[PDB]
C-alpha cells in the first residue's frame, strides 16, 4: 500500500536522522522496484505529509524505479519483464504463477532485483 | 547529492495478548482520501468528479452520487424531484447489491462457519440462489441506469427505456419474498458473539425515507455540522479516529433505524414492530440483521419512486449553470453508513474538497467494541465483531 510504505519510508528516515544527529533534512531520493503497485505520487504525497511536523519537513523527494530481473535455475536462465509485457485488463500480477521461464517451461524463477524498495539519497543538514 | 543503501524490508488488525490477559489492541485498516483531496484541487469539477469515484471503488457508484449533490448544492441551483428520484433509484440498486453481498458472503460464513468455496450443494443452494439474483439485480440497476460517465451534474448523460422500468418493478416485486427469507434469516442468527454496549448511532434524516438528506442525524440533531476528528495511533499511525461529540460513536443500518424509524412505513414499518427488541442501538451485530431489513424496505420504496417517476412521462436530463464562491456540503447515507462530501467552488474549479467515509466513524467504537475475553479461536469472533460492521476488507492478526 502506499501510504504504508510511505509511513515506513517516513518513520525509516526520521529514525536514521535521529541516528546521525540531523537537524533538517533538505532532499530524499528512494529507488523503488517495479513489482510494487503503488502509485509514485500517493507514496511522493504521503511522505510529504507524514514528513509534517518533524524535521524532514519540506524536503525534496525523488522516485528511481529499478526494473525487474528473473532467473529460472531449471536452465539456468535471466530474463526481463519488458520482454514479457509485449506479447490487458490485470495485466499486472503476481510473477509466481502467472509467467514460466520463456525457454524451459518450469516456472520456478528466482526474484533478484525489482521486488524491494530502499532509499537511495538522503540530504542532510546538521 | 550524496548516494546511500537502506533496504527498506516491506491490511488487517493487531491484538497483543497475554497470560494475564489482553493489553493493546490497534489497527491500521484503512488510509486517508486526503491524497484525492490534494489532486482533485485545480481540475475541472467534471474530471474530479471522475477522480472521486476511485476512492473505495468497491461501493463507487454512490460516491459520484454525492459528490454531484454537493456540487449543486456548491452552485445552489436544485436538481428536479424526477432526477432526484433517480439517484434515489440507483442508490437503492447500489445499496441491494452491497449488502446482499455483505450479509450472505460474509456473514453466513461467520456463523456457519463456512471457509474456501462459498458455493455448496448440502446448504447454501438457495440462499446463494437469494443472494445471486440480489446481486444480478442491484448490479443490473446500476449497469442500466448509470458502465460508468452517465450521472452529469445537473442532469443525467443517457437514460434508459420506460419499459426496463417497469420491468425492474416487476423484478423487485419477484426479489421482495427472499429479502423478506434473509430478514429472517438473519433474524435466527446471534446476535453479540459478548459485545454490547453504549454506541452512538448517527444517521442522516429525509422526510420519507433515509436516503438523501440535509441534516444530521443525532439525539441533538444538526443540518451542518462539523465534528472533532482525532489523530490517533501516532506512533503507528495509518488513520486518524472520529469523536462526536467528543466520544466513539457508530454509524450504519442500526443507525439509520434508530433515528429514521419514524419515517419508516410497509412491510418493513411491520418487521421492526415486530423485531424491536431484536434490533439494539447497543449492538454492533444487529446491524447485520438491520441490513436485510433494509434489503425490504429499499425494495418497496423504489416502486413508489418508480411511481413518482412515472408521474411525468416525457423526462430530459436538465443542465445547470455554474457558480462562483459556491459552498455544497452533500451528506448522504451510503449502506456503509453516513458518508460526507464538501466541496467549495471557486472560478469553476476546485477550491476546497473534504471528504470523510463511514468506515472512519465506525473505526472508534469498533476500536471500542474490543472486550473480547476469549483463550484460543477468538481471531473469528473478532472477525464477526468487524464484519458486524460490513468492512471493505478485513482480516485479524494476534500477537502471542
Ligand atoms: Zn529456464
Amino acid at each position: 500500500h502506499e501510504w504504508a510504505l510511505a509511513d515506513a519510508i517516513v518513520r525509516t528516515v526520521l529514525d536514521y536522522a535521529q541516528r546521525e544527529g540531523a537537524s533538517r533534512v533538505k532532499a530524499v531520493r528512494v529507488v523503488l522496484g517495479e513489482l510494487q503497485d503503488v502509485a509514485e505520487d500517493i507514496v511522493k504525497f504521503a511522505m510529504e505529509q507524514l514528513f509534517a511536523g518533524t524535521i524532514a519537513e519540506g524536503a525534496e523527494i525523488e522516485f528511481v524505479e529499478e526494473e525487474a530481473v528473473f532467473k529460472c535455475r531449471n536452465c539456468n536462465y535471466e530474463w526481463k519483464l519488458k520482454e514479457v509485457k509485449d506479447k490487458i485488463h490485470f495485466i499486472p500480477e503476481v510473477v509466481h504463477a502467472f509467467l514460466a521461464c520463456p525457454k524451459c517451461g518450469s516456472h520456478d524463477f528466482e526474484v533478484v532485483k525489482g521486488r524491494g524498495v530502499y532509499v537511495a539519497g538522503i540530504k542532510i543538514e546538521k | 547529492y550524496l548516494p546511500i543503501t537502506v533496504d527498506h524490508i516491506a491490511g488487517g488488525v493487531e491484538i497483543v495478548v497475554g497470560d494475564d490477559g489482553v493489553k493493546e489492541v490497534k489497527l491500521n485498516i484503512i488510509e486517508g482520501p486526503r491524497f484525492f483531496e490534494a489532486i482533485t484541487l485545480g481540475k475541472k469539477l467534471d474530471e474530479a468528479l471522475a477522480i472521486y469515484p476511485r476512492i473505495c471503488s468497491f461501493c463507487s457508484a454512490a460516491h459520484k452520487l454525492t459528490a454531484v449533490e454537493a456540487a449543486e448544492k456548491a452552485i445552489g441551483f436544485t436538481p428536479r424531484e424526477e432526477i432526484q428520484a433517480l439517484r434515489e433509484v440507483l442508490y437503492i440498486g447500489d445499496m441491494i447489491e452491497s449488502h446482499a453481498l455483505h450479509l450472505y458472503l460474509l456473514v453466513l460464513p461467520d456463523y456457519l462457519g463456512y471457509s474456501g468455496p462459498l458455493h455448496m450443494i448440502d446448504e447454501y443452494k438457495k440462499e446463494m440462489s437469494i443472494a445471486l439474483d440480489l446481486k444480478n439485480l442491484g448490479s443490473w440497476m446500476m449497469d442500466e441506469l448509470g458502465h460508468q460517465e452517465n450521472a452529469v451534474l445537473g442532469g443525467f448523460g443517457k437514460l434508459p427505456d420506460k419499459s426496463v422500468l417497469e420491468n425492474m418493478k416487476r423484478r423487485l416485486k419477484e426479489a421482495l419474498p427472499k429479502a423478506e427469507y434473509t430478514f429472517e434469516l438473519f433474524t435466527k442468527l446471534e446476535q453479540y458473539e459478548t459485545h454490547i454496549a453504549v454506541k452512538p448511532r448517527n444517521g442522516v434524516y429525509g422526510i420519507y425515507g433515509d436516503y438523501l438528506k440535509a441534516s444530521d442525524g443525532n439525539e441533538f440533531p444538526s443540518e451542518e455540522y462539523r465534528e472533532h476528528i482525532k489523530e490517533f495511533v501516532v506512533e503507528h499511525s495509518f488513520a486518524k479516529h472520529s469523536h462526536y461529540h467528543g466520544k466513539p460513536f457508530m454509524v450504519g443500518a442500526i443507525s439509520r433505524l434508530v433515528n429514521n424509524a419514524d419515517t419508516l412505513y410497509g412491510r418493513a414499518k411491520e418487521l421492526y414492530e415486530s423485531y424491536k427488541d431484536l434490533l439494539r442501538s447497543t449492538n454492533p451485530f444487529a446491524n447485520n440483521l438491520a441490513q436485510a431489513l433494509e434489503l425490504v424496505y429499499f425494495t418497496e420504496r423504489a416502486i413508489d419512486l418508480i411511481d413518482e417517476a412515472l408521474a411525468k412521462w416525457p423526462i430530459r436530463p436538465r443542465d445547470e449553470v455554474a457558480l462562483k464562491d459556491g459552498f455544497g456540503v452533500s451528506t448522504t447515507e451510503a449502506p456503509r453508513g453516513v458518508l460526507v462530501y464538501a466541496l467549495k467552488v471557486e472560478n469553476g474549479r476546485v477550491s476546497y474538497a473534504d471528504i470523510i467515509t463511514p468506515t472512519a466513524f465506525n473505526l472508534a467504537m469498533m476500536e471500542q467494541h474490543v472486550r473480547m475475553m476469549a483463550e484460543k479461536k477468538l481471531k473469528l469472533l473478532a472477525e464477526m465483531v468487524v464484519r458486524a460492521y460490513d468492512p471493505c476488507i478485513s482480516c485479524s492478526v494476534h500477537v502471542a
